């Protein structure tokens, strides 16, 4: 159910550098011809109203729903932009090589740049742990994405975590569980784009299913409309303009100033126990350090589905099918009865099952964070 | 604003069954691109006066749909009405459509909705024949409409028919 490419072809799809509308400058590689691509990132390099911050991802979603992001460093007084648009969800290392291909550019150092570019997209993508070198002296090793995202390592689960209190990580997690239309409101794009991903990231083993833009630029506003779920960032410079779509049935988060508005009772509605137990893990220091966040996020999320398994009817001559009935009818609190019916209606969790039945059909044999918790 | 009523449409089927192509035929906007692929969600506008009633009409595309086994309730929060797209040379895109019907009926059997088998021009590579899909429509007590958007061939006709449907179920809903 997850909406990242699996089988990347390349390391990236394509290099620009944008300047002052915004046009490219510069590309790698120089032959690539989509001008289609090069115009949009043209527009989410600069996601606002000119009149912040170095670091920040958007994401573009293709024809099968799937995510390209779109790593980004802004100049100094957001003069020009670099980024990189690829389908590996490597934060760190994309912020990295950004900055060096930046100084490179500073430098005018063309041949390094281009020897860079040109090794990174040869490469054929290697598995986790592998050696990236970035320089004789200095090398990544390729990330193992099925880890849990740890602080300060992972970028986006620590600047969310900085960010946002507990109380309105509370809100934004029940908000997606009852899949609401989620506006993220920030004055920095990097902070702004973190908290989108950091947040939906809490979903694990689920996933955002539905309109997903980590940051929205002006021209598209109007896709706050948008009746299905949706979770989007936008600049804090957008505010009025949305606040002028007078929206109704949307909760929104002002990050800068921790405020959240919501017209649902949803963080109250759902099962006290575990959302006390998640709480007061996210208030505990020595609960909240490493991957402790993901953890106390991951056992609120197999505390409330991991009673999927027992619905799992497995009658022979083929083949597993998930029995709904059986799920919503077994419960230990009056609160989960309602949690467990509510959950059939969700999209994140349809696919999360269907994905479930597919590999479970299938013979094929796995394990995951999620499935040990539930052990 | 310059309009009496205001509706929300879904268009779902999966990709390439032809649901931009039915957008364009739909549309009033000056630029006709999609951002399906770039934010994975487009909309259009059409306003049309019918019986001297100005009726706007927004209608939502998502990407990836034919990943959805069933679409479920959430997606349709707020929504007046939906078209829901086969392509009669695809009997796979036919087999989601009745799971999503299924699930539409069971879950918000509020929502007007017709059933649309488009590319409905080409009868040697026509999979999905008119009976099955004209007895799946009756039996769930929806109305089918076999489109070409490519000839502009009965899209008209079917844009009509999930209007008129939306307004009428504004009036009886107005009417206690
Ligand atoms: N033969 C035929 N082709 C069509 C029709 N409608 C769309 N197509 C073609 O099918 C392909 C996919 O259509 P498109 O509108 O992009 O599909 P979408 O993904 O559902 O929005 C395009 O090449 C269209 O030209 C039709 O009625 N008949």
């Amino acid at each position: 159910g997850s909406r990242i490419k699996q089988n990347p072809e390349t390391t990236f799809e394509v290099y620009v550098e944008v300047a002052y509308d915004p046009e490219v400058q510069r590309q790698f590689p120089e032959d690539y011809s989509d001008q289609e691509v090069l115009q949009t990132l043209t527009k989410f390099c600069f996601p606002f109203y000119v009149d912040v911050g170095q670091n920040f991802t958007f994401v573009l979603t293709d024809i099968d729903s799937k995510q390209r992001f779109g790593f980004c460093r802004l100049s100094s007084g957001a003069k020009s932009c670099f980024c990189i648009l690829s389908y590996l969800p490597w934060f760190e290392v994309f912020y990295k090589l950004l900055n060096i291909l930046a100084d490179y550019t500073t430098k005018r150092q063309e041949n390094q740049w281009n020897e860079l570019l040109e090794t990174l997209h040869k490469l054929p993508i290697p598995d986790p742990g592998v050696s990236v070198h970035l320089s004789v002296h200095s090398y990544f090793t390729v990330p193992d994405t099925r880890e849990l995202p740890s602080i300060p390592e992972n970028r986006n689960l620590t600047e969310y975590f900085v960010a946002v209190d507990v109380n309105n990580m509370l809100h934004l997690y029940a908000s997606m569980l009852y899949e609401r239309r989620i506006l993220i409101i920030c004055s920095k794009l990097s902070t702004l784009t973190a908290c989108i991903h950091g947040s939906a990231a809490m979903l694990y083993p689920m996933y955002w299913q539905h309109v997903y833009i980590p940051v929205l630029p002006p021209h598209l506003l109007d896709y706050c409309c948008a009746p299905m779920p949706y979770l989007i960032g936008i600049h804090l410079s957008l505010m009025e303009k949305v606040r002028n779509m007078a929206l109704d049935d949307v909760v929104i988060l002002n990050v800068d100033t921790n405020t959240l508005e919501t017209p649902f009772d949803d963080l109250q509605s759902l099962p006290n126990d575990v959302i006390s137990s998640l709480k007061n893990r996210l208030k505990k220091v020595s609960t909240t350090t490493g991957d402790g966040v993901a953890r106390a996020f991951l056992k609120a999320q197999a505390a409330f589905f991991g009673s999927y398994r027992n619905a799992l009817k497995i009658e022979p001559e083929e083949p597993i099918t998930f029995c709904e009935e059986a799920f919503v009818s077994h419960y230990r609190s009056g609160a989960m009865r309602q949690f467990l019916q509510n959950a059939t209606q969700l999209q994140l969790f349809k696919q999360f099952i269907d994905g479930r039945l597919d590999l479970l059909n299938s013979g094929e044999g796995f394990s995951d964070v999620f499935e040990e918790e539930i052990n | 604003r310059d309009y009496d009523h205001l509706f929300k449409l879904l268009i779902i089927g999966d990709s390439g069954v032809g649901k931009s192509s039915l957008l364009l035929r739909f549309a009033d906007n000056t630029f006709s691109g999609s951002y399906i692929t770039t934010i994975g969600v487009d909309f259009k506008i059409r306003t049309v006066e019918i019986n001297g009633e100005k009726v706007k009409l927004q209608i939502w595309d998502t990407a990836g749909q034919e990943r959805f086994r069933t679409i479920t309730s959430t997606y349709y929060r707020g929504t007046h009405g939906v078209i829901v797209v086969y392509d009669v040379t695809s009997a796979e895109s036919f087999v989601n459509v009745k799971r999503w019907l299924h699930e539409i009926n069971q879950n918000c059997d509020d929502v007007c909705r017709i059933l649309v088998g488009n590319k409905n021009d080409d009868p040697e590579r026509k999979v999905v024949e008119t009976e099955d899909a004209y007895k799946f429509a009756g039996q769930m007590g929806i109305q089918l409409f076999e489109t070409s958007a490519k000839e502009n061939v009965n899209v008209e006709e079917m844009f009509n028919c999930i209007t008129e449907l939306v307004l009428r179920a504004k009036k009886d809903n107005l009417a206690k």
